[PDB]
């Protein structure tokens, strides 16, 4: 979608492995704020928006 | 109230300890007052700060 | 220490980083005291095909 019409997807009831995404050179930018991108697999989340 | 001079002393010490305990809830500028929540979320370069 | 990687992986050569290169190829300590230098070697280390 266009940047002014940014799309939002709710993510819940699913396990995800953000380690294969940080280890991917396909992503030109991977920057996290308030939580380290490395230590992600231990964290447990209650509401995820994309 | 006849023994207030001693009861107040007891209260003062209890109050001091309660204040000290309450001091554990303060952030002091940190992202969280809970040390375990910082340790589980940040890499050393930021967790140490 | 000298080696060759590709540009998208240069972000892994830093203290406290994780990834294919940082975890399985070349790991820098958290207390690393030194320098990291990198330059584009396309004219030397790239081959057609």
């Amino acid at each position: 979608a266009s940047v002014y019409a940014w799309n939002r997807k709710r993510i819940s009831n699913c396990v995800a492995d953000y380690s294969v995404l940080y280890n991917s050179a396909s992503f030109s930018t991977f920057k996290c704020y308030g939580v380290s991108p490395t230590k992600l697999n231990d964290l447990c989340f209650t509401n995820v928006y994309a | 109230s006849a023994l207030g001079k001693l009861q107040d002393v007891v209260n003062q010490n209890a109050q001091a300890l309660n204040t000290l305990v309450k001091q554990l809830s303060s952030n002091f500028g940190a992202i969280s007052s809970v040390l375990n929540d910082i340790l589980s979320r940040l890499d050393p370069p930021e967790a140490e700060v | 220490d000298s080696f060759v990687i590709r540009g998208d992986e240069v972000r892994q050569i830093a203290p406290g980083q994780t990834g294919k290169i940082a975890d399985y190829n070349y790991k820098l300590p958290d207390d690393f005291t030194g320098c990291v230098i990198a330059w584009n070697s396309n004219n030397l280390d790239s081959k057609v095909g």
